[PDB]
RNA sequence: UAAUUGCGAUAACGAACGAGACCUUAACCUACUAAAUAGUGGUGCUAGCAUUUGCUGGUUAUCCACUUCUUAGAGGGACUAUCGGUUUCAAGCCGAUGGAAGUUUGAGGCAAUAACAGGUCUGUGAUGCCCUUAGACGUUCUGGGCCGCACGCGCGCUACACUGACGGAGCCAGCGAGUCUAACCUUGGCCGAGAGGUCUUGGUAAUCUUGUGAAACUCCGUCGUGCUGGGGAUAGAGCAUUGUAAUUAUUGCUCUUCAACGAGGAAUUCCUAGUAAGCGCAAGUCAUCAGCUUGCGUUGAUUACGUCCCUGCCCUUUGUACACACC
């Protein structure tokens, strides 16, 4: 690239999606401070909104942002494969959704209490505050209870 | 740290005991002497046997020595 | 004087092929190079993101030229690197099979590689005809 | 995430006249003066080479050594 | 059929096969010029045989080398030895012996495995620990 | 800072408990045909040279 | 070189001592220019207990 | 049938090949011979039978709950 | 310099100084003199080598380690900590960089300020652990003419090695800034500090 | 059953970390009669003019 | 001296087992024997750029020659050689030169007499005796368990990063294995982000899988010192594979969740040259499952070249009432 210097376009901090973001960090790495967002789920949507990531966050004049979220809140209507998201076939409607930062803490419990209400052994496990994926528990995970 | 075994040392003295006409002060000459004058079983073995006889015969031309 | 591909440095040459092929136009990208990480063993996709297909198609040819014939599998192993299986030891695995399988078709339709007999894909003859031309163009850097 | 890791409009002036009097330079030397982070500093390095600012006695990536315009 | 020889250079596992033709001074290892091999820092390690013996000594020869086995550094050390031994091999058959005795002398005065093939070799591991001489950790109840 | 010129003429042996030291008689390259037998820490051969701070001092075998 | 690495103890006690066994195989092929009646001439006194003999036919 | 047939060939000077004598004592002790007597017999036999050296060890229990072990060897014997 | 050209291109950059006064990749091997009476015969320069990578057995005999190019023995003393065990190519690259520097600032050839860096980082005197009986004191000892340099090189690296930890400055710059202070030790090089304190206690026994 | 497993209290790392470990966990080898090995405990011996008949 | 290995001293002289010899493997052969299942030169046939004839390839035989590389047969080679230093100038030792090699040449293999209440009746259709034997401790079938989790100990794996993680790109090994009554190793063409799917072929193998294009490593960038993009536990949701069966999630991939961990107290381990350490690979295991092991090569140090202080064990002397020998 080359050196660039805007006048006042860069804003240090600006909240969105009920989360904060440092403007002094790159925007293809800043946005991943939200829940349900990853270093890859971000990269995909970034140039899909024809935005150049080479610059930081206080950059990227608002118009883009206003619908940058719309592309993730509506990830299938806007050309993204449905094997790239955290919630496919959900649990009761067969749809494919992406849950991002407030519903994720909720949806975790949604399935969690679902297995509990169903009495599934792994629900039992969770309720006991243990390892649910079958890993040996005698010699591991001792003091963080 | 390789002190030769007395197996070779016992042999070296027993040949210098009866072959001084022969047994020049050179190893290679002495080496090809054993294949014809001795019944050794291996190159390496006769190599230290002949290589030793040489040192003994190299010193006899300086003075006498036990054995 | 008469140059050859071997007579040019690997990196500053395929990167010349990249700018050339990038600015040429006949690509036939499968359209899905927005996402693919290029291997299961890789953490994230390449950083060019407008390109890196020409950079891969740069050395995708360089290699096929220097050898008799090659196949999809061999390419996967070549670029494929070590994968940090988190807390488990690193291990090597082949790269993505389609990003290679049709990086060839995307470039054999352009005519720089032939589906060689005996199984595999040989450097095309016209691909062999643009052997030194691109090599020479890079010698023009230190003319 | 601290200490001016972006353009810094009035800092752009500082880097203009700070390049002289320097016998050494590198991406480290840039952030070493209450300045811009390495990411923006890195590509700014030869943005100076565009016209008589440095002497690139260095060779490659991960280590750079320029020198006073002669 | 012109005056030509063959020689080799052997590092730990790498073997370098060099053929020296009577030509116009061409040196292309595996088909690629010696100008740039790959280990840019280790480049001079193969350039030095030419620089040490006087650099021209090529006007009527042609060398090209292939390297199987080895590693990114095992092969670079085997080619230099292969070409040095090659040039002295040429000077044995087609030129006099003094111009050759001067070359092996100019080599051995600086030789770093240039003509005498380094005899080092990987040692085999013995059960009781992953390593040649290394042993597993002990407990002591 | 007064320094000394000391070249080891010959070596005596390894003194010290663990054997990491050794008595060594040296010669002053200044006013030669001298002594003292001082001791060292690193591995040494004959003909070596080394500086000593106080030459008016010498310790014998270490316990 | 057919190698067999196995612990010496039948049980799993004592020092973990391993033991590698070896079996070496040698196969030699010869292409001939003989007639159609010496087919069985060097077929019987060709042997010495321990050498597996195998004769082949043309290249197709 | 016909793919194989076996022929019996007596072993030349059986008292040099160990297996022969090993089984010899087995059938000697099994017939009530004194351990020392039967063992010593095969050793003197194997020696007068040509062998440069011989050795035989008997381990286990013989009427004594504690297992003993006796060695019987004659002549020359290399081991390394 | 009587250039010679043939079929394969031999750049004039390598063609200008090969048989000319032998220099390093970019620095003269001549003019580098040990500025300490001791350490002579133990700082191998003259002979020269253009790059510090030599597959030479230096431990099959006790003292062969001394006739080894000292700058090379400095390099390999960086590829340590497991993290760098092997990696000599990464190391040697850091050295070429480090010696491109201090030259940037210090006009003096780098293979000269390097010998100046090890000369003043040798613990002329040191201490030991006398038996003494129980609560033992220390005995004033004088390091050898090669443990002197061995300790000197080890001191310099370990000091710069830790300096490069958790900080943006490159391992190359730390070693560079360590050797400049070590050229003639002045209150900052981790090496001279540890040495004088491994020496000021050598007087605590006398 | 499983409904019993959830409803039933006293389970879970909470209902368990609350307690203390039986000091028997930090126990030792309890050497298995290894200081009496050389002394036959059979309480019987082998006659001598029984072994001279056997050996 | 590694060695009861020798010198030397010597009422002892001369010998054998064991150490050595020996055997195997890794290193030296332009000297012998030659090989389309190994490879080289020429030449046909053949393709690119440059022309001036060149440079870089294609070619299951187009032919011709060869054995340097490869391979494995037969030899040879080293004997610590030469010179010197040290020493009863004895065994020996040490330095230099030469040398493929001069640390038992490196690494193994084998290994005498004795000793243990060492482990193994859970390898054995090796076994003494005892127990049980038809509601069986036999045996098979169904399911569960060996994984079960307030904790204590031990062998490990991944990290705490900038000698870095990441992304392009450069891109080099070696020890192995591998399908007949068969389902083993798998190239290659497609489909698939991936995992994987699918369509054919080579191979019972120096012939095909494979130059195993392995990984660290080299290069060019993005990142910027902030738990950060270092880190990858835990966890949710989906797609695959193994398999009669994957729930307590066999393994693989994808997205998301993003712990502790900012170099580790007292303590203790392994190790001296291609070794340590970093790196991945094959093999055992194996339907699926390596954070295990056994081998391999890859990149390649520091500091020793010494002592008996610590620790352990030998050997004398010595006491002994022990000899079932200090249990
Ligand atoms: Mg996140
Ligand atoms: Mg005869
Ligand atoms: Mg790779
Ligand atoms: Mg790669
Ligand atoms: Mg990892
Ligand atoms: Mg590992
Ligand atoms: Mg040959
Ligand atoms: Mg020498
Ligand atoms: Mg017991
Ligand atoms: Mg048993
Ligand atoms: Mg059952
Ligand atoms: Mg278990
Ligand atoms: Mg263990
Ligand atoms: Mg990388
Ligand atoms: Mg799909
Ligand atoms: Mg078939
Ligand atoms: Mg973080
Ligand atoms: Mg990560
Ligand atoms: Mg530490
Ligand atoms: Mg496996
Ligand atoms: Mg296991
Ligand atoms: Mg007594
Ligand atoms: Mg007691």
């Amino acid at each position: 690239s080359l050196v660039v210097q805007e006048q006042g376009s860069f804003q240090h901090i600006l909240r969105l999606l009920n989360t904060n973001v440092d403007g002094n960090i790159k925007i293809v790495y800043a946005l991943t401070t939200i829940k349900g967002v990853g270093r890859r789920y971000s990269n995909l949507v970034c140039k899909k909104a024809d935005v150049d990531l080479h610059k930081r966050a206080g950059e990227l004049t608002q118009e883009e942002l206003e619908r940058i979220v719309q592309i993730m809140q509506n990830p299938t209507h806007y050309k993204i494969p449905a094997w790239f998201l955290n919630r496919q076939n959900d649990i009761t409607d067969g749809k494919d959704y992406h849950t991002l930062a407030n519903n994720v803490e909720s949806k975790l419990r949604d399935d969690l209490e679902r297995l509990k209400k169903i009495r599934a052994h792994r629900g039992i496990r969770h309720f006991w505050g243990l390892r649910v994926r079958g890993q040996h528990t005698k010699t591991t995970g001792r003091r963080r209870a | 740290g390789r002190v030769r075994t007395k197996t070779v040392k016992r042999a070296s003295k027993a040949l210098i005991e009866r072959y001084y006409p022969k047994l020049t002060l050179d190893f290679q000459t002495n080496k090809r002497l054993c294949d014809e004058i001795a019944t050794i079983q291996s190159k390496r073995l006769r190599n230290k046997i002949a290589g030793y006889t040489t040192h003994l015969m190299k010193r006899i031309q300086k003075g006498p020595v036990r054995g | 004087p008469g140059v050859s591909v071997r007579d040019v440095a690997a990196q500053d040459f395929i990167n010349a092929y990249a700018s050339f092929l990038q600015r040429q136009g006949k690509l036939e990208v499968p359209g899905y190079v927005d996402i693919v990480k290029t291997s299961s063993g890789n953490e994230m996709p390449p950083q060019d993101a407008e390109g890196w297909f020409y950079k891969r198609a740069a050395s995708v040819a360089r290699h096929i030229y220097m050898r008799k014939q090659v196949g999809v599998g061999k390419l996967n192993k070549l670029y494929g690197g070590a994968k940090s299986r988190g807390v488990r030891p690193y291990k090597h695995i082949d790269a993505s099979g389609s990003i290679n399988r049709k990086v060839l078709q995307a470039l054999e339709k352009i005519g720089i590689v032939e589906i060689s007999p005996k199984g595999g894909r040989r450097i095309s003859e016209n691909g062999q005809r643009d052997l030194d031309r691109i090599a020479a163009q890079t010698l023009e850097e230190d003319e | 995430a601290q200490h001016a890791v972006i353009l810094d409009q009035e800092k752009y002036d500082r880097i203009l006249k700070e390049v002289p009097t320097y016998r050494y330079v590198s991406v480290s030397v840039l952030v070493d003066r209450l300045k811009i982070g390495g990411s923006l500093a890195r590509i700014a390095l030869r943005h100076l080479e565009k016209e008589g600012i440095i002497k690139p006695i260095s060779k490659h990536s991960k280590q750079a050594i320029y020198t006073r315009a002669t | 059929a012109v005056p030509s020889v063959q020689t080799f250079g052997k590092k730990k596992s790498a073997t370098a096969v060099a053929h020296v033709k009577a030509g116009k001074g061409l040196i292309k290892v595996n088909g690629s010029p010696i100008t740039l091999v790959e280990p840019e820092i280790l480049r001079f390690k193969v350039y030095e045989p030419l620089l040490l013996v006087g650099l021209d000594k090529f006007s009527n020869i042609d060398i090209r080398v292939r390297v199987t086995g080895g590693g990114h550094v095992s092969q670079v050390y085997a080619i230099r030895q292969a070409i040095a031994k090659g040039l002295v091999a040429y000077h044995q058959k087609y030129v006099d012996e003094q111009s050759k005795n001067e070359l092996k002398k100019a080599f051995t005065s600086y030789d770093r495995t240039l003509l005498i093939a380094d005899s080092r070799r990987p040692e085999p591991k013995k059960f009781g620990g992953k390593g040649a001489r290394s042993r597993f950790q002990k407990s002591y109840r | 800072t007064p320094v000394t010129l000391a070249k080891v003429i010959k070596v005596l042996g390894r003194t010290g408990s663990r054997g990491g030291v050794t008595q060594v008689r040296v010669e002053f390259l200044e006013d030669t045909s001298r002594t003292i037998v001082r001791n060292v820490k690193g591995p040494v051969r004959e003909n070596d040279i080394l500086v000593l701070m106080e030459s008016e001092r010498e310790a014998r075998r270490l316990r | 070189v057919l190698k067999i690495s196995t612990r010496k103890t039948p049980n799993g006690e004592g020092s973990k001592t391993w033991e590698t066994y070896e079996m070496r195989i040698h196969k030699r092929y010869i292409d001939l220019e003989a007639p159609v009646q010496i087919v069985k001439r060097i077929t019987q006194i060709t042997i010495e207990p321990g050498v597996d003999v195998e004769v082949v036919v043309a290249s197709n | 049938p016909g793919t194989i047939v076996l022929y019996a060939e007596r072993v030349q000077d059986r008292g040099l090949s160990a297996v022969a004598q090993a089984e010899s004592m087995k059938f000697k002790l099994l017939n009530g011979l004194a351990i020392r007597r039967a063992a010593y017999g095969v050793v003197r036999y194997v020696m007068e039978s040509g062998a440069k050296g011989c050795e035989v060890v008997v381990s286990g229990k013989l009427r004594a709950a504690r297992a003993k072990a006796m060695k019987f060897a004659d002549g020359f014997l290399i081991h390394s | 310099f009587t250039p010679v050209v043939l079929a394969t291109p031999i750049p004039e950059e390598v063609q200008q100084a090969q048989t000319e006064i032998k220099l390093f990749n970019k620095w003269s091997f001549e003019e580098v003199e040990v500025k300490d009476a001791s350490l002579v015969d133990y700082v191998q320069v003259r002979q020269p080598i253009f790059v510090a990578h030599t597959a030479g057995r230096y431990a099959n005999k006790r003292f062969r380690k001394a006739q080894c190019p000292i700058i090379e023995r400095l390099t390999n003393s960086l590829m340590m900590n497991g993290r760098n065990n092997g990696k000599k190519l990464k190391a040697v690259r850091i050295i070429k960089h480090t010696l491109d520097i201090i030259n940037v600032l210090t006009d003096q050839n780098p293979i000269q300020v390097v010998v100046d860096a090890i000369t003043n980082t040798g613990p002329r005197e040191d201490t030991t652990r006398v038996g003494g009986g129980g609560a033992a004191r220390r005995q004033a000892v004088d390091v050898s003419p090669l443990r002197r340099v061995n300790q000197a090189i080890a001191l310099l690296t370990i000091g710069a090695r830790e300096a490069a930890f958790r900080n943006i400055k490159t391992i190359a710059e730390t070693l560079a800034e360590e050797l400049i202070n070590a050229a003639k030790g002045s209150s900052t090089s981790y090496a001279i500090k540890k040495k004088d304190e491994l020496e000021r206690v050598a007087k605590s026994n006398r | 059953g499983n409904e019993g497993a959830i409803r039933d209290k006293t389970a879970g790392r909470r209902n368990n970390r609350s307690k203390d470990v039986t000091d028997s966990a930090t126990t030792k080898k309890s050497n298995t009669r290894r200081a009496t090995d050389r002394h036959s405990r059979t309480g019987k011996t082998d006659t001598k003019k029984k072994v001279n008949q056997g050996w």
